[PDB]
């Protein structure tokens, strides 16, 4: 199952 | 024994020809679990081995809606990196991520991963730690800095202990007779003639499961390993993997050598010999 | 940019056998960027009919594929992978050869 918050470098 | 769950994420712009592509793949130990490719037309998260195919219909929406969100969050990451070094809007750019977790042969949480390359290079990655991240660039440096600031380590640790594992166990049960199995290597030799004084002996090993095999040579026992030509283990395309090593020996000579076979699926190492 | 050159190796996913189906396999691996052409060729002309496995990488972040049709062996056909790729100044031809 995949991670579900976001994340931006 | 131990087991680990991974998603593999590339995403590459393709300045002109539209948005980036995107291709996201999940994997249980060496069994590829899902896919899915932007460029295709389903525009959905899919099954690519048999014990998922079950999980139901929340299942597909939720991993289906999460892989797009990360599908734009790359998006996103190519133009804020074209800036971060200053590159040209032509240039075509990777970006790659890869997470998961692996758990021991107790089945307990063991090992955390959340990394990122830019152009085939490192560029930022969580540490084992789960709380600290390392950054090689001074370009990486914006992110790491506003990762800390966001508190980015502390929501993957969670995730990376908990959800992560909980879910790698679920799998492991569902998908018991894949996953849970060993298929030992069938293996065999070939001779063949170099020249008249030389002959190539090869050790082949075959339909084995999982990937990882140690396949060596001995000449009256002594370990030949600079003289062993070996090949990167391959997928056969059904699930097993295959895998050659090879000697050159002198004639009158074939008794010297023996292959050895070490793998999971066999109930003690093989010893092979030409005779 | 950094760029690695793709290993290639061309073999049947069971051991050949004259007159019996198996599938021709094109494994390419350790290449970066991910743009990359391969195809089959039976007696020098391309097999159309080729399928590939999805985009992944390894722990060195460079990517790997299996191509891969179905074909039936014979005495006298010949097969090969051709590849093409930023980092090859021509496309490289490795013949298949029922022992490797």
């Amino acid at each position: 199952l995949l991670f579900g918050y976001p994340v931006y470098v | 024994g131990s087991h680990s769950m991974r998603y593999f994420f590339t995403s590459v712009s393709r300045p002109g020809r539209g948005e980036p592509r995107f291709i996201a793949v999940g994997y249980v130990d060496d069994t590829q679990f899902v896919r899915f490719d932007s460029d295709a037309a389903s525009q959905r998260m899919e099954p690519r081995a048999p014990w998922i195919e079950q999980e139901g219909p929340e299942y597909w929406d939720g991993e289906t809606r999460k892989v797009k969100a990360h599908s734009q969050t790359h998006r996103v990451d190519l133009g804020t990196l074209r800036g971060y070094y200053n590159q040209s809007e032509a240039g075509s750019h990777t970006v790659q991520r890869m997470y998961g977790c692996d758990v021991g042969s107790d089945w307990r949480f063991l090992r955390g991963y959340h990394q990122y390359a830019y152009d085939g290079k490192d560029y930022i990655a969580l540490k084992e730690d789960l709380r600290s991240w390392t950054a090689a660039d001074m370009a990486a440096q914006t992110t790491k800095h506003k990762w800390e600031a966001a508190h980015v380590a502390e929501q993957l640790r969670a995730y990376l202990e908990g959800t992560c594992v909980e879910w790698l166990r679920r799998y492991l049960e569902n998908g018991k007779e894949t996953l849970q199995r060993t298929d030992a290597p069938k293996t065999h030799m070939t001779h063949h003639a170099v020249s008249d004084h030389e002959a190539t002996l090869r050790c082949w090993a075959l339909s084995f499961y999982p990937a990882e095999i140690t396949l060596t040579w001995q000449r009256d026992g002594e370990d030949q390993t600079q003289d062993t030509e070996l090949v990167e283990t391959r997928p056969a395309g059904d699930g097993t993997f295959q895998k050659w090593a090879a000697v050159v020996v002198p004639s009158g000579q074939e008794q010297r050598y023996t292959c050895h076979v070490q793998h999971e699926g066999l109930p003690k190492p093989l010893t092979l010999r030409w005779e | 940019m950094i760029q690695r050159t793709p290993k290639i190796q061309v073999y049947s996913r069971h051991p050949a056998e004259n007159g019996k189906s198996n599938f021709l396999n094109c494994y390419v691996s350790g290449f970066h960027p991910s743009d990359i052409e391969v195809d089959l060729l039976k007696n020098g002309e391309r097999i159309e009919k080729v399928e590939h496995s999805d985009l992944s990488f390894s722990k060195d972040w460079s990517f790997y594929l299996l191509y891969y049709t179905e074909f039936t062996p014979t005495e006298k056909d010949e097969y090969a992978c051709r590849v093409n790729h930023v980092t090859l100044s021509q496309p490289k031809i490795v013949k298949w050869d029922r022992d490797m």
